[PDB]
């Protein structure tokens, strides 16, 4: 399957090793996937069909 | 930088001209000589434009005039990737290779391809590297964490990846690049641990990367030849590449060009003592001056109505009069006492010999009489002869003494020629005896 | 920006459909008997029955030769075989002179065969070989795929052999050549680029257009291209090589026998309609230069029935032969020679055509050249040599340039003179000095 | 089909009878009675093979038809005799000494004929059935070989399938074995069996089938040169040096264990030698050494007649600071006969000139045939064949089928000969580049 | 007791601290500015700065040209590279001589690097192979990898080889039980031998047998390696070292002179200026002598006068014996020393004069006192004045058939009968050129 950026929809070239989320490049990741609060991973992995939380 | 201890034409940083291609008095290390470097300048300017071929210039002149000084001044004045290929007269003389094959190699070394590609690169600095063994080693899985200053990323790897880093170790902790299509990995070094020292790279991580090749002909030459690796281009074992082959390089190169996909740079091809190619080489020359993909051959001599080699006559500057008239001269000039003491001061400044104005004046005093070259050699072993009496600086006292213990071409020539009975004549007579 | 050479000015031989010169035309201006005798020379190459032909062009420095030797070869057109040559190249190291000179009389006589090129591009999709032992393999059915769709294929165990020496899997865009057989990977899919996030495979796109593509080629070879592609003292010109073999192979003398096996070989390609044979020609610039001993292999090599048309020139008189020592003949040739030869003769050129060969050649490497200034480069093209002139075209734009002109002016034209010399004035400059200049 | 007319093209041989006397114009050569007759003479000692080393010099001034001569001895000696002519450049090597060059250009003028039977079956392999052995020895096969016309099966023993997978043949590929010895080949893959792979091998052959019987029986005369054999027992693989040329100085012993082996396979009649002959064309470009080495190998009775052409005077020997006739020293005189050309008067002049136009396919007329005739005598012979074929072409663009006067006149002033170019030069000599390089490239002063 | 030359007796140049030169010290006798020239020229070299600098030593013969040559060697040091050489020597059958110059050019020229080396060093426990499970595929090899089991001294860990490794294994014949060294630069195996943890009594082939390397297995350790440039080059042009097959054929072809091209000595002097860049290594630049420099021809001082130019050529200093004569390879050329000027300029002629009548009596004392020799003052004198009258090489090359004679009647010194003896039995040029003039059948 095609791998792709979880917020912005374009190709995910990184996943970040912290919370799990493919991001785009390196401004998508200082902006939104560092600075992501605790319980805001689980809806992005859920859009995408990996919540892991139960 | 590279390798590069103090050598003759160490100063000279290139041409001191202007923008109307007016020569200063003193500048870049090269002084004198006006209406020579303005024509050097001339020539450069055709090798920058790049719309004229094979332009062949012969700078003559007296020794010790600056004709090697010109060429190394355009040398310096070219830049990078511009091909400049300086080989002396003797060098074509070759006991594997024809010195038509030689003249050809030296020629189509002087022309490049300026080919721009694009490339995906991953420079970053490695956090940790895990790897879980199988049962028994059918299949191997790992996950490179890998970061930089700016992102953080964890990745996949495959078989392939994680023999190529395996073979070339790489642990936590080191800054590394890796080519993904051709799977090679360079370690950068070591970074920032205190546990090479190389700093963590930027980021943006998998970044295009534009690589700019200029490849001579002549490798293109050797790499088209199917009998001729391109080792060939280090142990020089090349052995008379066919003609065909170049004809098919040339017509690729053409064909590249109208594509759009590459370019040409044309170079300067120097000869220094031209004099020394006997007269086949000089008909091969008047021919390939001809070729489309021919750089500019500069060309320095000093001798004066000389025999040709190869011949039984005698030629202007040693070069047949159809050459010269496919060529245009430059001529230098003497120098009088105030370029000599400028050159001389040049050559102490770079040599960091700090020496006084009277022993600059006797130095340009010899340098008058006897020649640059001999001034220019004195001022270092003056320098030792200073730094042996515990002084920094070279006195009047130093020279003489440099002067006293080594000689210059006509005092050896007067104490030969007093002294004659002792050294060994064109008829093998020498008195060995010093009485009786 | 197109560079300019010595000879990029010249494009033909200049004649109308009657042979006629005409005055200025094809690049040329005056030499008008040289290059209806070339014209003649030309007819006679597109004739394509003689064999053994031989012309010397004989003439002073600076008068057109070599110019009327790259017409004859624009005019033949890029079908026709042309080998330029200086007689100091026969002069090898390695082989023995006469040999060089076969090898470059059978590079002038070239062979057209049309061939076909077929070509499957694209991504494996399936690659399953049927065994069917009579360990061994009988054949191997493959699956190419791209853009516009797919497309089966049988291939035989050699082609297997070169597809797992590649190692091809499923799912890698290769290519196929049917004809040769040749087998080259391309690389993986980019369907097949998510399965590792980091992997040594290059990924390439799928290929946009028909997997199988066929086209008409034309093969244009050579008489030595065929002998020195069956005369290798070490074998293994078909395998792709990068790095070189140990041992480097040297020319060597090919004996007669293979080349009247290859004369067999290509006279019943030629008979079966697959091969044209093309004759062309071989050019010697600086005859002189030849030894005498290569002047008899000359003598005995012009009388084949396979040698090409030769063009000869040379600009001395009544010189000693090189090699000997007592022979005075024309041209550095010797008499034995120069009654198989035609002498085309050319002449020297005078004020008005030397002032259009360089306003032609201002304009071919588009410089704009003023009146007075074109006089004053008449002028001194009339008194110290054309070929100066030519040379110095090219400062005198440089100089205006660097003025912020287009225009050539006669003070550049001064300024270029003062700067470069002639070979009069440096000898003047030489003469008058002592030491060494 | 590859030659095209060359200077000799035009003769077929000597034209002589069955009497050795020539005729006036026979076989494409005209004149040299005298030095017809010799050449007729010289080739009967060749084609009785009876005597060995005669050295036979042909002298005349240029352009009489010394290698005409040659070329006529050449032709009327026949295919399968050796005849070598070289030049007296090509001995001058680089990896072979003159010595060893004029060995093998000595030994490459004299043969062996050798007569081969073969029962050759050629055909489409249709199946192989193998009977495997249980132990492995005297593998037994089935061939099933087949032509268009009928099919048989054969019994193939183990060396036979060794020699039948060494190389790789299947089903629908073309083979012709030999009964009595045993060799083997593959033609290639027949046109019947061609369209199943959609893409053919590197090595894929493609042949026709072949017809009529399967089993055909063949005599093949095989003409072997003492150098062959040399090139051959030289080395492992000696073949490809016969090729390359790269032979390398084969050393003494080899060559007289092949003539011993030579002289004992035609004692037993295995083999017959062929004499044949050795025409070195413009002999005079020889070292001293070359003809020392010349003499005492004329000497052997495995030496072919030696044919040698100059056009010298009393010249320069080369190697020495001596003149001598010929170009030649009197060592090697004194073992030759010398044939003497003569120069040609009108009528001879004019037939070669009209035989070399009929060669060319060039229509002369007669007036042009005339001018053409006057231009030869008065300058030479080679100029005006050399200007009937230009003639020729001017004459085609003028639209004209036949040549006249006029385009022989138009070829005369275009291209010119010795004569008018040396007084061209002499009339101008500050143009050209003189013996001391002096020109004078300027056109005012 | 010790083999003596022509130039043993020498041990320096024998110079002061301020640079002024002792007339008898260091094996030398006379040529004070010679000698104060040459350590001026020594202080030069020690500096390493300077490239291209040339000196012509210029005298009559046995002068002491190549003393000084030899005394500038000895006081440089076995550190500096020099390069001892004939003008004879360049011309080569193999190569162009101008190759041959600059061959010796770049091996005046030396390199001190520090090299650390990753070894794997022990005794072979078990060398045990995996094979492939389709050997006979022609794209890979009989096996997988090998595991070979290895202990030193306190350690023991055990290696999975690829089968190029383990190649290079098995061409040194390794069995269990057999200390091995393998260098993980190159992939190099060196097999030190059998271990003597067995019986070393029962062996054939006269093997030595070693203890257990000290230390871990996988070391890291640091070696001091002096090189040249041209090694560098010849190595680079002729791979070997390696274990692709490219190197192994080439270790086993005939060796042969290539010329070394541009392009591979820049892309050598790039990574020697990396080595230097990173601390690792440092260039110690040297001395190329060239005795009878007459014998080279035009081509090569002309080759000369380009490769003094550039920024990494060494010290070149000369000899000559000759006067005003012709160049060779030339027709009319007369020049000084027989080095044309166009060389003559950019050289420093260092003038060598010749000895007086007691210079010549104390240099024959020297050499009779390094060759163990004791000589009476009167046959000294008369040595002296045969010396003065025929040669100093004659009077010192005629003192070990004087010993000779002198051991013969059982004397230990050299009494004047055995020195008129000497000169009775052996002829110098001049006496035997006299009995050329006055004979008949050409003597
Ligand atoms: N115009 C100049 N400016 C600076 N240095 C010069 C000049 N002319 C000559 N030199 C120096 O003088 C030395 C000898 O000159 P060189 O280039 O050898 O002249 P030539 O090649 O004509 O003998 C060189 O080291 C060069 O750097
Ligand atoms: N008739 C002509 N018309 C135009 N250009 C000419 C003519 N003759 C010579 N040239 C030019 O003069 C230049 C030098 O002539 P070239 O043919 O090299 O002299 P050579 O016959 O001595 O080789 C050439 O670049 C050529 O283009
Ligand atoms: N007897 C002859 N019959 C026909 N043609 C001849 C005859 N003699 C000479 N020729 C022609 O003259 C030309 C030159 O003769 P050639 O054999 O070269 O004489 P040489 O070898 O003495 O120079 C040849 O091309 C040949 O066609
Ligand atoms: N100043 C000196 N002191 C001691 N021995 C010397 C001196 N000069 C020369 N010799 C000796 O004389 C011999 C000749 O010297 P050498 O340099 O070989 O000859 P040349 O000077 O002709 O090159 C040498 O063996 C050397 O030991």
């Amino acid at each position: 399957a095609k791998k792709y950026c979880d917020v912005t929809g374009l190709k995910g070239f990184y996943k970040s090793p912290t919370n799990n989320i493919r991001y785009h490049n390196a401004e998508i990741y200082q902006l939104i996937v560092k600075p992501m609060a605790p319980g805001v991973d689980q809806e992005y992995l859920k859009l995408r069909g990996a919540n892991f939380v139960l | 930088k590279s390798l590069s201890l103090i050598a003759a034409h160490s100063h000279i940083t290139g041409l001191g001209l202007d923008e109307n291609l007016q020569p200063r008095p003193t500048s870049e290390g090269m002084v004198g000589q006006l209406q020579a470097r303005r024509a050097a300048g001339v020539i450069l300017k055709m090798v920058q434009n790049g719309t004229i071929a094979g332009r062949a210039v012969l700078v003559a002149g007296p020794p010790s005039t600056g004709k090697t000084a010109l060429a190394m001044g355009v040398s310096q004045s070219l830049g990078k990737d511009v091909p400049f290929t300086a080989i002396a007269g003797s060098e074509i003389f070759s006991l594997e290779l024809s010195k038509t094959e030689a003249l050809t190699q030296a020629f189509r070394k002087s022309i490049g391809i300026k080919i721009k590609e694009e490339t995906e690169l991953i420079e970053g600095e490695v956090v940790e590297i895990q790897i879980d063994r199988s049962i028994t080693g059918g299949h191997k899985q790992g996950k490179l964490t890998i970061k930089t200053t700016d992102m953080e990323t964890i990745y996949e790897l495959g078989n392939k990846m994680i023999d190529g880093l395996t073979k070339e170790k790489v642990l936590a902790g080191d800054v590394i690049s890796i080519d993904k299509a051709s799977g090679k990995i360079t370690k950068l070094g070591r970074s920032f641990a205190r546990s090479r020292f190389v700093q963590c790279p930027e980021g943006e991580l998998q970044k295009r990367k534009t690589v700019v090749h200029t490849v001579s002909l002549h490798e293109i030459d050797v790499i088209n030849s199917r009998t001729q690796g391109f080792l060939a281009l280090f142990t020089g074992d090349t052995g008379e590449i066919r003609s065909e082959v170049r004809d098919q390089i040339n017509t690729k190169v053409a064909e590249w060009k109208e594509e759009g996909k590459a370019e040409i740079v044309p170079g300067v091809l120097f000869i220094d003592e031209v004099h020394m190619l006997d007269i086949e080489c000089f008909s091969f020359i008047n021919r390939a001056l001809e070729d489309e993909f021919a750089p500019i051959v500069m060309m320095a001599t000093n001798r004066g109505v000389s025999k040709t080699r190869g011949t039984n006559y005698k030629s202007p500057h040693g070069l047949p009069l159809d050459l010269l008239d496919r060529s245009i001269i430059i001529t230098t000039k003497s120098y009088n006492e105030q370029e000599i003491k400028t050159i001389l001061s040049i050559r102490a400044q770079e040599e960091e010999v700090e020496l006084s104005s009277d022993a600059l004046d006797l130095l340009t005093k010899t340098g008058v009489e006897t020649s640059l070259r001999y001034s220019s050699n004195l001022i270092s072993v003056a320098q030792q002869i200073a730094m042996k009496r515990k002084n920094n600086t070279v006195e009047v006292e130093d020279v003489k003494r440099a002067y006293l213990l080594f000689l210059d071409s006509a005092r050896s020539v007067k104490y030969v020629q007093e002294n004659e009975s002792q050294y060994i004549d064109d008829q093998g007579n020498v008195q060995i005896s010093i009485a009786k | 920006v197109t560079r300019t050479a010595a000879h990029t000015h010249i494009k033909g031989l200049g004649l109308d459909e009657s042979g006629v010169a005409k005055r200025v035309e094809g690049g040329f201006v005056g030499q008008i008997e040289a290059r209806e005798a070339c014209g003649v020379i030309v007819d006679l190459i597109k004739a394509k029955k003689m064999s053994g032909r031989a012309i010397l062009l004989a003439g002073g420095p600076s008068t057109g030769k070599t110019a009327l030797a790259l017409a004859i070869s624009q005019e033949l057109g890029p079908k026709v075989p042309f080998c330029p040559l200086v007689g100091s190249e026969l002069y090898s190291v390695e082989v023995k002179k006469t040999e060089t000179l076969m090898e470059n009389f059978r590079r002038a006589i070239g062979l057209r065969i049309k061939e076909t090129k077929e070509v499957y591009e694209g991504e494996v999709t399936e690659l399953t070989p049927e065994d069917a032992e009579n360990k061994t393999i009988s054949h191997v059915i493959v699956g190419l795929k791209s853009a516009k769709g797919t497309k089966t294929l049988r291939l035989d165990p050699t082609i297997y052999e070169s597809i797992q020496r590649e190692k091809v899997s499923i799912g890698d865009v290769i290519y196929i050549e049917a004809n040769t057989g040749a087998v080259k990977r391309v690389g993986r899919s980019d369907a097949y680029a998510t399965e590792f996030d980091l992997e040594t495979e290059e990924y390439v796109p799928l290929p946009k257009g028909e997997v199988h593509k066929k086209k008409e080629i034309v093969q244009d070879v050579t008489l030595h291209d065929l002998d020195v592609a069956n005369a290798r003292p070490q074998g293994g010109q078909d395998v792709i090589s990068m790095m070189g073999q140990l041992l480097k192979p040297k020319k060597t003398e090919i004996t007669e026998k293979l080349r009247q096996e290859v004369n067999k070989v290509v006279a019943k390609y030629i008979d079966q309609g697959v091969a044209e044979l093309i004759p062309g020609v071989l050019f010697i610039d600086e005859v002189n230069m030849l030894d005498i001993e290569i002047f008899t292999y000359l003598n005995k090599a012009l009388e084949s029935n396979i040698a090409p048309v030769v063009v000869l020139a040379s600009n001395r008189g009544m010189t000693t032969v090189r090699g000997t020592e007592d022979v005075i003949s024309p041209h550095g040739v010797p008499p034995d020679l120069i009654d198989r030869l035609l002498i085309v003769r050319t002449l020297p050129y005078d004020k008005d055509e030397i002032r259009t060969i360089i306003e032609r050649r201002a304009t071919v490497e588009r410089l704009q050249v003023e009146s007075s200034a074109l006089d004053l480069l008449a002028t001194m093209g009339t008194e110290t040599s054309l070929r100066y002139a030519l040379q110095l075209l090219a400062p005198c734009g440089i100089l205006a340039q660097t003025s912020n002109r287009k225009e050539i002016v006669v003070n550049d034209v001064n300024e270029a003179k003062l700067l470069f010399l002639d070979a009069k004035r440096s000898t003047k400059i030489l003469e008058t000095s002592a030491n060494y200049l």
